[PDB]
């Protein structure tokens, strides 16, 4: 598994591959790995599949609670805070080994400068959290390759196709090092899932879009 | 025995009788809430679920504890099952049991009256359904509009005559609002208005206030 | 002690007697159940286990109460022995113990009057049976009709000057809903322990084939 | 503390009185139990174990209760020890402690009034045993019957007079009708025995043609 | 408060009353226990341990309670430490606290009157000790004979004219029947049981039947 | 320890060897192994002869127990249910070496076909369950010897008396192959034990017919 | 029932008519805090969360009781999630279920009066939130002052003719204590206290002795 | 074991398998391993018996539990979400050895097009679960087996007898490749169990049937 965010002026991008595997074996093919959390939320996770759906599912949720209880959202560190505690919870089940990840995206409404208000925050199985201030993240077994990716690609984000583009890269070259972590499957017609994130909200990107993205960058990788 | 549950029955009803009137409506765009409310911060109405609402009258406290209650039940079915599995009519159950155990057993009795409201999920055809929940856990569903406190039957008796199905939203908040004064001057100072609008695609509960509030209710 | 029994059965009587009423008869194809409920969405009738069935009168919330309870007995006890050991008899004496210890250590007594009826399985030739259980826990057997909820003695009388028994379905819902005028699909609630059904024998009768049914 | 307890000796008093009359006496073939009971399916008489049977009368949920509890108590005694260990006595005594607890300390007294009887084990020669629990807790040894339930006087007079012991099945049968008479047939009856000639379960319910055949 | 306390001894005592009379005497051989009894098989008399035995008059349930309840406190007792620490002065004591709190505290006080008797170890020389506990707790010590339900004056002034520490279980039998005759009677209709100083461990023994019969009659 | 059961047209017979051993040591020679648990079902267990003993007295107690509650016995189906659920209680003292396995034959007299009534019921440490359906079944350290002598004698069962002979042969087999399965002893008079089934009910077949059977085996194996 | 509750309910009436009188303004700068208090070390208002705070009227040991849990409830909440996500209306809303709470079943109903006030953070634009609790978990949203305990309707009338918005903190104490005389008062004789948006993390401030002094 | 399940144009078949063993030996022949869980549901279950019998019994009772305390069925994803917590509930048992994996096949009455309203929900020891998106799937010893044969197979299926020969066809060959799979029986007469779920319903296939399919497998590949 790879899941991939990073920040552009006014909004964050974050896209996951859609590989399951079993020891060596293929699983699956179009596992949706990426989550709308909440209307400025977007949660990605790595690991074991059952912690990484009910780590979603009562994360939103959890949030969902929130603001219905108290008539309005949590603070952006708020929810990194829940997050935190709920990855913590788990770490009993992760050390004996149902461990999962998450990778957090999000746009601070409340944030002083609207074109910096995107925000990436990090976890680990302890609970403990970073807020990224460099500009772009990824967790999972092929995280290693996407980071390193993307530190020669961020130079090219200007905005927010430059964003998903370089995020659809980073994918790329995590399934080309990384064989737990799934390409594009021209064949079958499955890519990675995205969702961006603004200040109009958070949108699952389409599918033709990234497969667009896909079908340049093997073409550029061919030449 | 008998004679603490009739005076049991006299607190509630007669605290709900020196509330305000709140109406929940159906209309063609889905629900209705409108509620004399002369707070800034303290709602009336709320959102219970994806298609589900909430409109309440009589004692602040106490049906804001139902009301969290309702979204403690709600969001904690969704989680065991879907979503969709959650019905406006569990929640109106579960509310006429819950109102029967504080009726029966709470140290007082609840001064509160209740309305739970469902709407259509995005694309789908079904009418809206109106349940209302007495201090005692008397639940009744009606089809066009639900009346709570006060002196119910002016405004109950006014939309009777002034009803229409599928009107639009200024045509039902017109009627709401007149209803409500014809029970007993208000305006955006004096109002809480909030929608189950069965054109949203996930959370149909919305609020109008301010501006848009102001541009609905004169034409 | 005699005050507060006094004034449990007097609340109990007079709630029960306030409710709408229900009538349970035997009939060739099985059990009917015909209850007086405007109501679109809330029951008064209710299927329990397979072959069995409840019916219930009074407020609402206590008699569902009740009813969850039923549903809750009969399926943890099914799972537990089997499916079919799980009677009619049995869910009328728990609804007895039950509604007993409710009447005499609730807050405030059930006003509730619940019947409890059973067919044949597929296949077998047995009749029907109906139980009724008072708001105090009382319990008894009848043969033939249970009446529950109201003023039930022009009820009772009228199905015991008009029941035939092995009457057709037709011809029981027509002397059903005549003996509780003493009324179309949006008054009704009506619903079939159907003994010709392979597994699951409750099933309910609404809309247009309940309106071919009426006339 | 006497205006309480004079309000629940009155209402079980009460009660006790409403209900109908049970009757047990020993015969020649072990004990023999008749009730007045006009269900198909509810039950006043049953069985606790091998040679202890129990026939109560009152409030059936609550006599229900008590007889589901005779029936643990003596299962379990009869698992940590043997089943020889169990008496008709054991459940006389354990039932006038729980009638006593009841009593003084439920909710409401239980409208109920207990008897247990024993015959010997197959080849042994014991002569029966019947005790009688009242709803106070209040215990008693009889030597030949027992009446329980309704207005007893008139019962346990005609059997003063007409009882003889080691009657055949038949005259204890027809002699015990005719007690309750004095205050019948097999569709109003509920009619079981303790038959000591049996060799491991002596509780037997005569019911149907058998019965008929009887009277 | 005062009323509360009024209405319980009342109800107990009067409950005391109406139940039959029990009759236990210090006599040459040990301790004898008397008591009107029509049941073949329910009993008013019982062991508690080796030396010490149990009398009760009342409603049959709640002193059958008590009853049990010192057999498990005799037992307990004896097993925590040795079966010779267990004396009936303990045994009166856990009972007069008991009978205190269930006066004081249960829904219903107990109708019950209790006698612990307790004679001598084998072999030894120890004069018998009679202990009655009643209702509410109160604990006596008394030299020769106890009487407890019923009306208890017949039977006390009797058994004061008629005693005789020194005479014979056929004698003092005779004795205790003919103040419970006062006090208002054959096998079919007594309980009577004895503790026995001469057996070696276990003084209760229970006297039934033809062996009572022949003890009535010369 | 084996134990045998099997159809018969119109019931069920159960058999079990009366052997006790620990170790290499024979400690026991008439072990009652079968039980009437009631009037229409018995049990034979192998094992841990405490965890065997309670399994039967708990079983019968619990049979009698509902049927005394409810005024009728428990459907067969249900009575395997509790027999299972009782196994499956036992599993973790069997996990620490108290194991002790059932076998269930009894007579539906619910069932559809009055002939083909009877019913053999196998169990394992886990509480599964299978009804067999071939006409045999054994459970014990000889159970495989029994099972394939009774796979050639089946066809010879045509009544009471030659599915009784050929239940008292698979336990001679057993016993022929299995050091901790006793054979009959004539020289001091003990026989297997064995119970039958049929719609008049359970019943015990008395040891002298037992003993006749055994030594018809014994002289058709020597000549 | 009925009755019961109306005698708890004029228990707890009678309770604060008889208590000192409390009175939590908004002005330019924030919300004032203003209570006759003869004491010299017990509190009649006190700091709740960052830019939340309480006032309170009545029985000294049942308010503080209060605001302990008041305090309680707001740390243990701002540490549960964000301090951000702490609010005055939330602690309005679970002072008034307390106090419902309490006032039904307690075996005595508190005999106070309390106000929970709500300034804005540092940097940000949004005018104060006031809001009053009384001894049934009754709650109420007013937008310029709160009064409570003692003779009430003289003190709020002279605040009803009194009152400016935006007036300076100068201004502003002088006309508390113009309205608290009608119903001389000192330094010795009050206790006073603010929450000043002006501040960067917590807003509770405290005027006392020669600032106070210096002030009136 | 091995269980399979397929979509067909209308509708979904599940088929399992007769096979018991323990080790090496066979202890059973006629295991019914398919069940009809409720009237447009089918569980078919691999590993532990005891397990297995639980699993299916519990929550056929558990989905009619709700639909008879609250008046309507599950919607499809809570009948998965509930299955996938139960697996989750039997983990540590899982990780003792008491290990059984469901596979879910269902026919969504609230599904769009009626025709792809066909569910195939595969489950793993944690309660992760997997909808079927690509047609077919099996679980059990020999599920690779089947999956490989029902990927060279599945073109043939264009209506619900030619999904079952598949399905028989893909059992064939996992008992053919993996001796924890049984396979027809011709002597004794037993053959793989088999449910079809359409917009009518979930009904057993009769055994005739099953049997003529095995049949004529065999006939083909002699
Ligand atoms: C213990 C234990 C571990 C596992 C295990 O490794 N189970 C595998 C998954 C697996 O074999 N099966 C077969 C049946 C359904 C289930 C599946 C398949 C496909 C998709 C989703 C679930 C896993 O955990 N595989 C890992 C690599 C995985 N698969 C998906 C994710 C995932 C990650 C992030 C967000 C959402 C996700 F689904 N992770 N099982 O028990
Ligand atoms: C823990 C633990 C286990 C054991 C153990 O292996 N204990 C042995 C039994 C044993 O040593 N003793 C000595 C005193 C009585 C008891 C006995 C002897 C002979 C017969 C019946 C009971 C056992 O369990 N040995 C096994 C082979 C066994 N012996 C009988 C059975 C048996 C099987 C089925 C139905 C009834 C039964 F009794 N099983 N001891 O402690
Ligand atoms: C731990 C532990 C493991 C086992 C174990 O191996 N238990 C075995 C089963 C076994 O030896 N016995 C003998 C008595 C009844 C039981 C049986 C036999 C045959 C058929 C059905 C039940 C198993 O689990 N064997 C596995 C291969 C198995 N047997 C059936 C299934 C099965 C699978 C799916 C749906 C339904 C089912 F029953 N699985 N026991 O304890």
């Amino acid at each position: 598994t790879t899941i991939v965010a990073l920040k552009y002026p006014g909004g964050v991008v974050m896209a996951g591959d859609r590989r399951s595997t079993q020891g060596n074996m293929i699983s699956g093919r179009d596992v949706r790995k990426v989550y709308i959390t909440d209307d400025y939320t977007a949660t990605g996770i790595a690991g074991t599949a059952a912690v990484a759906v009910e780590f979603a599912r009562l994360y939103a949720v959890e949030l969902e609670h929130y603001e219905k209880l108290e008539g309005v959202p949590l603070t952006f560190a708020g929810k990194i805070n829940r997050l935190a505690i709920m990855v913590r919870g788990n770490l009993a089940a992760a050390m004996q080994g149902l461990l999962a990840l998450p990778l957090l995206a999000g746009y601070d409404i409340h944030a002083s400068d609207p074109q910096s208000a995107g925000r990436i925050v990090s976890f680990d199985a302890a609970g403990g959290w970073n807020i990224e201030e460099e500009g772009y993240q990824a967790v999972g077994s092929g995280s290693l390759f996407a980071k390193s990716s993307m530190k020669k690609l961020y130079s090219q984000v200007t905005d927010g196709d430059s964003g998903l583009r370089v995020a659809v890269e980073a994918l790329y070259d995590a399934a080309d090092d990384d064989s737990a972590t799934g390409g594009p499957d021209l064949v079958r017609g499955i890519f990675p899932t995205a969702v961006i994130i603004d200040a109009d909200g958070a949108v699952d990107v389409p599918e033709s879009r990234i497969a667009e993205l896909a079908r340049a960058i093997i073409e550029s990788r061919s030449g | 025995m008998e004679q603490a549950m009739r005076e049991r029955s006299e607190l509630a009803r007669k605290g709900i009788a020196r509330a305000k009137s709140v109406v929940a409506l159906a209309y063609a765009g889905g629900v209705l809430f409108v509620a004399e409310n002369p707070s800034r911060s303290l709602q009336k109405i709320s959102e219970l679920y994806d298609r589900v609402g909430f409109a309440a009258a009589g004692k602040f406290n106490e049906f804001d504890n139902l009301r969290r209650g309702g979204i403690q039940f709600a969001d904690t079915r969704g989680y065991a099952y879907d979503r969709r599995d959650v019905t406006g009519r569990q929640l109106a159950n579960v509310y006429a049991q819950t109102l029967g155990t504080i009726f029966t057993e709470q140290a007082k009795p609840y001064e509160v009256e209740l309305c739970v409201a469902e709407v259509a999920h995005y694309g789908e055809t079904k009418r809206p359904e109106l349940y209302r929940i007495t201090y005692d856990g008397s639940i009744a569903d009606e089809p066009h509009f639900v009346v709570m406190g006060g002196t119910t039957e002016p405004i109950a008796n006014a939309l009777k005559e002034s009803y229409a199905e599928n009107a639009s939203l200024t045509d039902a908040l017109r009627i709401a609002v007149a209803a409500l004064r014809a029970g007993s001057t208000l305006g955006v100072a004096s109002l809480e208005v909030a929608v189950l609008d069965a054109n949203r695609p996930r959370r149909a509960f919305r609020r109008i206030t301010g501006s848009a509030l102001q541009a609905l209710l004169v034409d």
